[PDB]
């Protein structure tokens, strides 16, 4: 009986079972309305849902809550409830029938390039390609990694970026081109932050006292996990 | 057309356009007098704040301001744009009025709407109740939120933000044989600061922590080569906002103005505010921030209540982000006062039209 509305960037889109709920979208679930198409009597508590995806950004998210408070405005006697992926209540989980799956609808904002400058945690994976034609420097590619020793391979070489500080860890076994591009991109990061960043080269097996610790708390910690 | 949004603040002005995922603009809220705005007034005068604690108080700069950020920044004619413009909960009527005369008869912008910063944050998280906890640099407010409308009655100010973090770490620095006198030199503490402070989970541990080994240390490499490391530092800065008497300000630090809030809305509605405090502002971006203020509510509230802390990684342009997602809803620009009903009504249409 509930109406079922997918945010699909600045507009709201009907869907009908089965609902598969994208985790990085946006739902509004109208139960407000009476079988014809009426406004519910207050008596029967007409409410309307928000459902957060855990994935999903503000625009999504701002434009569901909208999209509500225009359906209260409407009829003052709705009640609105935000619910969120996961830990949705008893009562919308009772109203819907849904899964949830992964996936992402991307949002209406167009994007700008303006660095948030804020502190946030990465750690990359430095490695050429290909070691057959004779030369560890020409296809470096750049990967982002979890940040864990797990990531860590004797074979490249990793950058760690703890936003002040900036690790160059040398795997062993890894080629002299990995170790310029690896040293280059922690140059580069150091010289966006106006030099103030620590930097270090670290070889495997040789760590300082301190490594292992900072990349624990720098998994545990990171702002923003992505 | 596109809308623009400003978003003015007691240090910062936040500007651009509806639709885009950030502002193009941000520059210090800052006059020198003829006019110097932003960047070339604090490298060039008599500076003055025209927003002191989220309030314009100056209404000559304030102009000047926004006569900057539509020429200057945005290089826009603001005669063809609609503005959405924010205010701070508790804005004076008065102050709102003048707001929409000046938008209307000196910049003449065809459409215009005045929303509440807090409100503007809780859209962007995805809800239309909650409590905000916005800090920004000259001010910090508690606002709880019922279906998109604040409630006066409960909103709380502490006259404590960021830039008294800032003087607090030059203080102690200073103290420890540094001085910052330049215009650099007062912008690198303010830089030290968003890099290295953070907050405590427990302030009496990490003070034992920092008392008995050195793993608490950071450095800060200066522009010339010259190296700084701090340790308890990094955390006392921000611990004044949970302890106001750091600085001397016998007042409820952050956790308590909260509870307080909570407590001043009707009891139907306060399990819904517990589980959702939403952070805003740069001032709520300090690393642990959450977790304290989550282990602070824990203890001060029922203990059956679930609480919860919202600290989207985007916050501190939550404000503005919500601005520009609003400005661009066709269902909320049929809201906004046009210039036809100024006309017909003058400065007093803000308080029908805009709450
Ligand atoms: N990563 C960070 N860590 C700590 N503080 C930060 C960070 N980024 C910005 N700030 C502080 O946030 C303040 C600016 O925040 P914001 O733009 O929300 O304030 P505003 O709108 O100008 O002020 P107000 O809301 O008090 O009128 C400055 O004091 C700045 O130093
Ligand atoms: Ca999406
Ligand atoms: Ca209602
Ligand atoms: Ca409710
Ligand atoms: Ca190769
Ligand atoms: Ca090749
Ligand atoms: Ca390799
Ligand atoms: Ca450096
Ligand atoms: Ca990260
Ligand atoms: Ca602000």
């Amino acid at each position: 009986m509930v109406k079922v509305l997918h945010v699909q960037g600045k507009k709201l889109k009907e869907v009908q079972s089965p609902y598969n709920f994208l985790n990085g979208d946006v739902y509004v679930i109208d139960d407000s309305k009476k079988p014809d198409g009426s406004d519910k009597d207050p008596v029967d508590s007409p409410k309307v849902y928000i459902w957060l995806g855990s994935k999903a950004y503000a625009d999504d998210r701002g434009v569901g809550a909208w999209a509500a408070k225009m359906l209260d405005k409407e009829n003052q006697a709705i009640d609105i409830d935000t619910e969120v992926e996961g830990k949705e209540s008893a009562e919308f989980k009772t109203i819907v029938d849904f899964s949830v799956v992964e996936g992402d609808t991307p949002g209406f904002l167009k994007h700008v390039e303006v660095n948030f400058q804020d502190v946030d945690y990465e750690m990359y994976r430095v490695y050429d390609t290909d070691l057959s034609d004779g030369s560890s420097s020409d296809d470096i590619e750049i990967d982002p990694v979890p940040l864990s020793k797990n990531s860590l391979k004797s074979e490249d070489v990793f950058v760690i970026d703890g936003w002040n500080d900036i690790y160059v860890w040398i795997g062993s076994k890894s080629q002299v081109g990995e170790k310029a591009a690896g040293n280059r991109l922690a140059r580069k990061l150091d010289t966006e932050r106006k030099r103030t960043p620590m930097v270090y080269t670290v070889n495997e097996g040789l760590e300082p006292n301190g490594f292992f610790e900072f990349l624990e708390k720098l998994e545990q910690e990171d702002p923003k996990k992505q | 057309t596109t809308a623009l949004v400003c978003d003015n603040g007691s240090g910062l002005v936040k500007a651009g356009f509806a639709g885009d995922d950030a502002p193009r603009a941000v520059f210090p809220s800052i006059v020198g007098r003829d006019s110097y705005v932003g960047d070339e007034a604090q490298s060039k005068l008599t500076l003055k704040y025209p927003i002191e604690h989220g309030i314009i108080t100056n209404w000559d700069d304030m102009e000047k301001i926004w006569h900057h950020t539509f020429y200057n920044e945005l290089r826009v004619a603001p005669e063809e744009h609609p503005t959405l413009l924010t205010e701070a909960p508790l804005n004076p009527k008065a102050n709102r009025e003048k707001m929409t005369q000046i938008m209307f008869e000196t910049f003449n912008v065809p459409a215009m709407y005045v929303a509440i910063q807090a409100v503007l944050s809780l859209y962007a998280s995805g809800r239309t109740t909650g409590i905000v906890l916005d800090s920004g640099d000259g001010v910090t407010h508690n606002v709880p939120i019922y279906e998109g409308y604040a409630l006066p009655h409960a909103i709380m100010r502490l006259d404590l933000a960021g830039r008294d973090l800032t003087d607090y770490l030059m203080k102690i620095l200073t103290e420890r044989g540094y001085s910052f006198v330049t215009t650099a030199e007062r912008e690198i503490v303010r830089d030290i600061k968003e890099k290295l402070c953070y907050v405590a989970l427990d302030f009496e541990n990490e003070m034992a922590t920092a008392a008995s080994s050195s793993s608490l240390e950071k450095s800060y490499e200066l522009p010339d080569g010259q190296v700084i490391t701090i340790g308890n530092e990094r955390f006392r800065c921000p611990e004044t906002l949970f302890q106001p008497s750091f600085i001397g300000m016998e007042s409820a630090g952050i956790h308590e103005t909260t509870y307080n809030s909570i407590m001043k809305c009707d009891i139907d509605i306060r399990k819904d505010l517990y589980a959702n405090n939403v952070m805003s502002g740069g001032t709520t971006m300090y690393p642990g921030i959450a977790d304290r203020m989550q282990k602070e509510i824990t203890a001060l509230a029922p203990s059956t209540m679930k609480i919860k802390i919202i600290a989207p990684p985007e916050r501190k342009y939550s404000v503005w982000i919500g601005g520009s997602i609003l400005a661009s809803l066709s269902t909320f620009q049929q809201m906004w006062i046009t210039k036809q009903e100024y006309d017909e009504a003058g400065p007093s249409i803000v308080h029908r039209k805009c709450f």
